[PDB]
């Protein structure tokens, strides 16, 4: 099957409504295989966008191209990275004329570099780092096709996203020291997703885990593949139904705020204990600046108990603690706050997300194979103030 | 045994994210759906996706490379 299609402004109006509607920030991907018969860019189709977003008073943000590092083996044509940062500068250029008020560009949202090295990235970002606002990169830890309940739950599969991040860093330092770096489209598994695993809340230890380290290590937008879609790492299904990532997810962008401090454990690390902590997020109306979250994964087959440190012991803690809901185990589409199922109240009304107040000084139980939040309320840490 | 105490680092902040950190996509592919309108006009998804404002939206992947915008399609 020929994979080229066509598009409607009906089809970019619904999406950009879609984005404003939900009070979400659009990002666009432009076509990069329109090429000229001298191996440049063909803006034609882009300008036709552009200037019809731009007639319309859309703010959107622009991509071209999505994981470049395929292109010859999807579409027959090599493009190299210096060639692909030419046509960043085009683009950008096109952007600067259009009346789009500070319209942003990222790229080149090139696959993870796995066990090579990240060469096309690199020389993208010596000819064209100069006109992105952010680099873009994608990661998937696994096959959807060949992936376990196992491997879902294995740290040692977790620990292989740290070397991804290096040497994508690493690659971002040596040619634009400081530019951003954004997980651009990432999830669990490649080929849409495990089936019956990426939509399960075993599904939550990668997504938990990559969004703690990814915070520690210095990415700093993540973008989760899909929120809505047809693949099994869907965080919203194709009936609107939620899956428990969606959840776990909500409880994230509620109480986890934009200060990334640092956990650890004392004692041995068997990395299946593993804990981040930002200051708490302050537009949430039940905490106050100095608040801290604690978010906590455990991947031990039995419950391990949590002591928090000097002076935060004694402080009142709120648990927000998740586990899967009903035979499925592990495998189970929904999931429960604190021993309640999470569902819509209706069509239009997400349900409360009431935290359980633990008892001051008591130690933090987090059951085997479990992740949770835990708010440290009135920490007065000068840091998040 | 099965009690962990925790050392914490709060003194400045290692990092400062994004508030719009946790962000999603929606994959290109569904742009040729023939349902594509109707699905993101459900109520009840303007409801879940509002619950992870602020973020932001990429509308990409694989057939970004071969989609074509057409001016003239109804
Ligand atoms: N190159």
């Amino acid at each position: 099957k020929f994979k080229n299609s066509t598009y409607s402004r009906s089809s970019v109006d619904v999406l950009y409504t879609f984005a404003k509607c939900s009070g979400l920030d659009l990002i666009f991907g432009l076509n990069a295989l329109l090429r000229t018969s001298d191996g440049q860019w063909n803006s034609s189709n882009a300008q036709l966008l552009l200037d019809y977003c731009a007639s319309k008073g859309y703010n959107i943000d622009w991509e071209l191209g999505n994981e470049p590092n395929s292109f010859r083996k999807k579409a027959g044509i090599f493009i190299n990275g210096s060639q692909l940062g030419k046509d960043f500068i085009h683009l950008h250029k096109l952007l600067r004329k259009s009346t789009f008020k500070n319209a942003k560009l990222y790229g080149p949202d090139v696959g993870q570099p796995r066990g090579k090295t990240a060469k096309m990235l690199k020389s993208f970002l010596k000819a064209g780092g100069e006109v992105i606002d952010a680099v873009t990169w994608h990661h998937y830890y696994l096959n959807g096709r060949t992936a376990t309940l196992e491997d879902f739950l294995n740290p040692d599969v977790l620990d292989t996203f740290i070397s991804q991040v290096q040497k994508v860093l690493q690659v971002v330092e040596s040619t634009r020291p400081g530019k951003k770096v954004w997980l651009g489209e990432t999830s669990s598994a490649y080929g849409g997703g495990a089936p019956g695993l990426s939509d399960t809340f075993a599904a939550g230890f990668m997504w938990l885990d990559k969004l703690g380290l990814s915070a520690r290590m210095g990415i700093e937008v993540v973008m989760r593949q899909v929120f809505f879609g047809a693949g099994n790492y869907h965080l919203v299904d194709e009936n609107f139904d939620p899956l428990p990532d969606y959840w776990l997810s909500l409880l994230f962008k509620k109480l986890v705020g934009t200060k990334v401090l640092m956990a650890s454990v004392q004692g041995q690390d068997r990395r299946k204990l593993r804990v981040y902590l930002h200051c708490t997020n302050t537009d949430n109306p039940r905490y106050k600046e100095g608040d801290l979250t604690l978010y906590a994964i455990n991947l031990h087959n039995v419950t391990k108990y949590l002591r928090l440190p000097y002076p935060f012991s004694n402080k009142q803690v709120d648990q927000y603690l998740l586990r899967p809901h009903g035979p499925d185990g592990l495998l189970s589409k929904s999931v429960q706050l604190n021993g309640q199922t999470l569902k819509m109240v209706d069509d239009q009304t997400l349900p409360p997300l009431k935290p359980k107040p633990l008892r001051p000084g008591s130690s933090l139980g987090l059951p085997a194979f479990s992740y949770a939040f835990f708010v440290i309320r009135n920490a007065k840490v000068p840091a998040c103030i | 045994q099965d009690v962990v105490d925790l050392d914490f680092f709060t003194q400045e902040p290692l990092h400062l994210v994004s508030p719009s950190f946790l962000s999603v996509t929606i994959d290109a592919n569904l742009a040729t759906d023939p349902r594509f309108l109707i699905l993101l006009g459900s109520p009840k998804l303007r409801t879940l996706a509002r619950g992870l404002s602020p973020a932001y939206l990429r509308f990409g992947g694989t057939k970004t490379d071969f989609l074509i915008f057409d001016p003239k399609k109804e």
